[PDB]
């Protein structure tokens, strides 16, 4: 969308290439950020008590109280005064930056709700359940329109 | 790690062939091979733990800097996951993948006067499991096929009952032969039994156990590749196929 | 003539050469981390009656649900922990931990493998060599505070020479009785109970006369670098238990009273500014081993 | 008679008379709080990812914001605590610092200057004199624990006299075997292996048979009145960073292996209460001066 | 008669023969060019007053942020930049960088890996030999410029024979007083202060007067293809602080005052022409290391 | 016995003791700053036609508009430089500029004005003693390289004693002819060409055989923090200014070729670590001087 070119084009590009390609445009967001483990207890009431950790949703560091990438704000403004398509596109850099930030305040408002309701799900999992939980897998397939209707 | 997960001899082929010899190759110091040494097992004695270092360990050891010491480096990176200290070997042999040292001439690397029985009981094959030693028979018939050295591999499995027993069976030339294998040479992979977060006595089976429970990590890591639900983003070059074919054979 | 030397300097063993790269210097400082997290949990759940602040401290340590009837060890964590100290004590020791397992362990908890942020000081006295005439005795005893008893039987005054080494920053000598001490070459000053001396200035003359003893405590002042998380009173009692639990018993190794004779005798050395650099590795890793084994304690 | 004192206690030097006022007596109040947190704010950030604790605790140090290829020496507030430690240890040092520096960078924290609400124990042994007949050698080495070591040459036993001065609060004597000591003009009592002793009862007279020598190990505690944020731990790092770096270099100064040398010997001095009461104030900022230097190393 | 040569030319130590590939010459073409940016990153920082130009330039050098209370070394970069040094002066030094560590950090930025782009001019003198009669003394001091002393305390005029190898492109002789100085056969022209020799056109011939000694000035120029980014005024600082960081510091090594007389030595040594390509490489690295370590002390 | 020092390591006069603070420090960092400015703005305004990159770089430096039938001079901050230099250079003269100048011109851009950023290597062999018997001759020429001329009228071998100082990290010895030389109460070597030494290792016995002369080239390298924006050459450039333009001439003084040998023979001195903050002051003042000066000249 951004480097002007086709799938078939990039398609046998490494990622350190792909990276370089979209730094040289302008566009900063090329990297994945490690979520935050947070760790949790239920309380033993009448059965055995039970410890685990979660990841801290929306990679929001609560020591912080911040996003984990410590240049977001600086990136998000990168991204405003970008130019990407000149010769196909009008105010591609300025839409998607607004976007940004929507997303970004919206995550920082609510993340302590969804750290909760975490960590209330993950109390009614019996501790039998969880351990034969670890040995399965899957992959969940989230449709475009959906994630950034979420955020 | 990824080697020890190889189950099947075209798995085993196959990342030999994309694997180069410097991954083999350790650049870390280590410490000299064959040594009675006192390790600390407090889970179980409060008395230091006798044992003997070896070069089948999965830490790495110093290696001598002949040619010996080489495909010895080569056999231990298959069977134990980690390979010993051979410096200044050069470029044009690092970048040569592992498949093309053990069965090609145009590497320029002469072993048609390696000794079998010399190799094997330096690796101590007395101390390998039934998995090792079949990954060890395998290396020592691409080695046999390259310098033509067919009849004195079998003669050296005639002198020694339990490796004929044992012996995979497949022709270095021919991939037909791969393909019908059925051995399996899995060391690492998913446990049917249960198994813990504990340690082990000796280092053989305490650093085996690291890269079991390295490897349940790594099957539940984002750097996995599960085939099932992204068989159409992996790359067509490195896509699994069916009829895949080694070069030459 | 006569040589006297410190004990402690005498034949500084090699060090280890392993486990001293970036990724296991950043394992030694986790591990130092999350030692920590231990006694303090433990001191927690003293306080609150529950055991849930220990549990949950245990399981980052050892990776592992603490089960009654097992006794709690430290799980693969503490197997890394004893053995890498055995590595940096002597280059005899083995090398049998994985590569794998110190990078798993490495990035259980964040932070820096940096061992150079802060300083430290150590008072271990270096006496490398005390040259005396024939009718002359020396005795040299103590490592933290130097006693050198003279005495001279001969007719005259006679001259001792005194050689501190290159090292240590600032040395205090303090006498029993006046005495006159000066640099090579320099006519001799006054008797005066205290000398501060600069051990680069060379090898010092001391007049002994004839009659009494003489003698001359001497107390050194040396800065060497150190991680900011490093504790003095933590490596120390570390150190009298990995000597006690039996893991500094290595053929042909020599063996010190405390840490501060350690790293002094291995920086005297020759390559010591090679071996100081893993000895404060183990230094660390003997503060993380400290607490880990008051927190889980064996009868 | 032959006369044998302690080393340590051998010609105090005067030290400095600036910087004692109520206003400088706050600066190193303040300075010592927020060295602390200086320390502090180092282990914080590194158990986080954010350099946000440092930047907030050095840009309170400092008055500057940290920055990228610099030394970060501390500010002003650390130019000013290295000098009044330079002012403190002699009169012969020179006073640098204007008052009105020192009152700016006492209004950063609100702290009391009071210096002497807690107390602190000092195991220097103060052997003023040990006074011994013709016939006897008398040798005294150490200061944290004394050793005096005696033997007699003469005919019949000797008595040899003690002088431990008014300061010390106990002193226990120790020796390599059973001994006989008592007061001036009393009884000896039976040989014994300890004994406890306070200094202000008088002179001691330790009877020294004819034979193998006897050797008498002393251990001495005197408590000073110290601020309550005192340390002994931090306060001897800072004495030996102190004299390391090379502060306490002035034209005729006597040199001392440990702060708690220094503070005894000039109790024992002329002036000994007020000479003490400016020592205090100089263990305080030694104790701001190792937590700011091990944060800052320059 | 009697053999002088300079002392620079004897016995070049063997150079590395690992790090020689396009992929490995790339990276030490990358490295210098991000360790030049954290140079011009310094003055940047101070024009807009913030560090974002620093933490731009050293995020793409080292692969992580710069973080307070941390020394910045210049995290992997710096590594494999200290030990393909190593490797490049001795075959015996290990080379202990893996190829796929190389080829990770050179694909950080985009440049020409041609070692070969451009040239640069090397002052070093060589004197392979003087041949002396008998009754003659020559003596050679000097590296940049060669002063070459004769006396001849024999009856009659001399011969001296001059051989400045055949690597050299031209020579220049001054004469503390005028000289005569031809070709094997040519005849002796009138003597002058200077002359200019072409180092292929063979050895030349020196007669020496009896009497007061002569004293012969040598300047060379020598040309040696090197990367369009070559400076020479970065190269020997690299090359000082690399012999005093202990780079060098390995057994069975010969050791030069500049990196002009060491790429000299080698050039004139067995398989020379194969030599001064890998010394080439050698300067480049310097110079990253230089500009690197000036930006970041430790 | 016979002694043979260095010349440029005699008699080092004592330094100026103004303008050393944080605020004088800032001064001489906004100047090469701004002064280096104004070269780089006459490149600039030959790529554009304006002279308005020269019009901005001048007001900023000299508070006034240039113009072009009034010589341009540098206005204050050019007077206020001139007058630091000369009082860095002796303590007795006259310090002049007032502090409410200083702060005003150091106000004119946001440097760090931070001296201990990064280091130099500096060149100036300090051969502080050479101790010969009593039929030999020693002569010692040079500074950047020094030339030890050593000959032998004895009978037998003759032991030299080389005393290099504990400043200088490393030492290259080259000789004429090969020499054997060890450390003090050492068995001796094989005869080599040259040798690498650290002075700190102590004082170096060569033999001298009988017969020619044998001559020693030595080379040093030292290491001094400085500023980051610390160029060699240009400081080089401007002492040979400074020194032509009249600012160095103070009664009892000594004088030196370069600065690189001022500032070594300093370090030599008692109180060298003190003396070498100041000098280095005086480095970035000569680079601004140098830069202002080929800009404006007189």
């Amino acid at each position: 969308f951004l480097t002007n070119t086709t799938y078939d084009i990039v398609n046998n590009d490494t990622i350190d290439v792909l990276k370089m390609k979209l730094r040289n445009q302008g566009w900063p967001f090329v990297e994945r950020y490690n979520a935050v483990e947070i760790d949790m207890s239920v309380e033993p009431l009448r059965s055995p008590g039970q410890v685990g950790r979660y990841y801290n949703p929306f990679n929001i560091d609560p020591l912080t109280k911040k996003h984990v990438e410590d240049r977001l704000e600086e990136f998000i403004n990168q991204v405003q005064v970008g130019r990407f398509r000149n010769a196909s596109g009008n105010a591609v850099g300025t839409t998607l930056a607004a976007f940004l930030r929507a997303c970004r305040d919206k995550t920082s408002a609510n993340w302590r709700g969804y750290s909760v309701l975490v960590s209330r799900y993950r109390s009614l999992i019996p501790n039998e359940l969880f351990e034969s939980l670890r040995n399965i897998s899957g992959e969940y397939n989230i449709n475009p329109q959906d994630e950034h209707s979420f955020f | 790690m990824d080697v020890l997960s190889k189950g099947s001899l075209k798995e085993l082929l196959a990342h030999l062939e994309k694997t180069p010899l410097e991954e083999a190759i350790s650049y870390r110091i280590g410490t000299v091979p064959y040594q009675n040494v006192l390790i600390s097992r407090n889970e179980y004695y409060n008395q230091l733990y006798p044992d003997t270092t070896s070069l089948i360990d999965g830490v790495s050891r110093e290696g001598q800097r002949n040619v010996n010491g080489l495909i010895m480096s080569i056999i231990s990176y298959v069977v134990s996951g980690s390979g010993h200290y051979i410096p200044n070997i050069g470029f044009m042999l690092l970048r040569r993948s592992i498949l093309d040292i053990l069965t090609k001439h145009d590497t320029g690397l002469v072993t048609n006067n390696l000794n079998y029985g010399i190799i094997a009981r330096n690796l101590t094959v007395s101390k390998m499991n039934c998995e090792q030693r079949k990954r060890m028979l395998i290396c020592f018939k691409l080695l046999a096929y390259k310098d033509g050295n067919q009849n004195d591999y079998e003669i050296y499995l005639n002198q020694n009952i339990p490796l004929k027993q044992i012996a995979p069976n497949f022709i270095p030339g021919d991939m037909r032969t791969v393909i019908h294998n059925q051995d399996q040479l899995a060391i690492v992979g998913i446990p049917a039994y249960r198994l813990t977060q504990s340690t082990e006595l000796s280092i053989r089976d305490d650093n085996a156990k690291s890269y079991k429970l390295g490897y349940v990590d790594w099957y539940n890591s984002n750097s996995f590749l599960r085939e099932r639900s992204e068989f159409n983003l992996i790359r067509l070059k490195d896509r699994d196929t069916k009829y895949g074919k080694l070069n030459g054979w | 003539a006569n040589r006297a030397t410190s004990a402690f300097l005498d034949n500084p063993h090699p060090v280890g050469v392993n486990y001293v790269d970036e990724g296991s210097r950043q394992f030694v400082a986790v591990a130092e981390l999350l030692a920590s997290k231990l006694i303090d949990s433990s001191r927690e759940s003293d306080e609150s009656n529950s055991d849930v602040p220990f549990v949950q401290a245990y399981s980052k340590f050892a990776d592992d649900n603490p089960r009654h009837l097992r006794v709690k060890t430290g799980g693969k964590m503490a197997n890394a922990l004893t053995n890498v100290i055995r590595s940096y004590y002597s280059i005899n020791a083995p090398a049998i931990v994985p590569q794998v397992e110190i990078d798993r362990l490495a990035s259980k908890a964040t932070v820096s493998g940096d061992m150079y942020n802060s300083y430290a000081i150590f008072n271990s006295v270096p006496i490398v060599e005390v040259l005396s005439p024939a009718r002359t005795t020396v005795s040299i005893v103590g490592s933290d505070r130097a006693d050198v008893t003279m005495l001279n039987t001969g007719a005259g005054a006679a001259n001792i020479t005194f050689n501190f080494g290159q090292i240590a920053e600032t040395v205090i000598l303090k006498g029993s009785v006046p005495f006159q001490l000066a640099r090579l070459n320099q006519p001799m000053p006054a008797a005066r109970f205290t000398y501060k001396l600069r051990p680069l200035d060379g090898p010092f003359i001391v007049v002994l006369p004839v009659g009494n003893p003489l003698v001359i405590s001497a107390t050194a002042a040396t800065r060497i670098q150190v991680p900011l998380a490093f504790n003095k009173a933590l490596v120390e009692s570390g150190f009298q238990t990995a000597m006690n639990d039996g893991l500094f018993d290595i053929q042909n190794v020599n063996y010190y009273s405390s840490f501060d004779e350690f790293i002094i005798s291995q920086y005297h050395a020759q390559d010591g500014i090679n071996r100081v650099s893993t000895c404060v590795i183990l230094g660390l890793a003997l503060q993380a081993y400290d607490q880990m084994r008051r927190a889980l304690p064996v009868r």
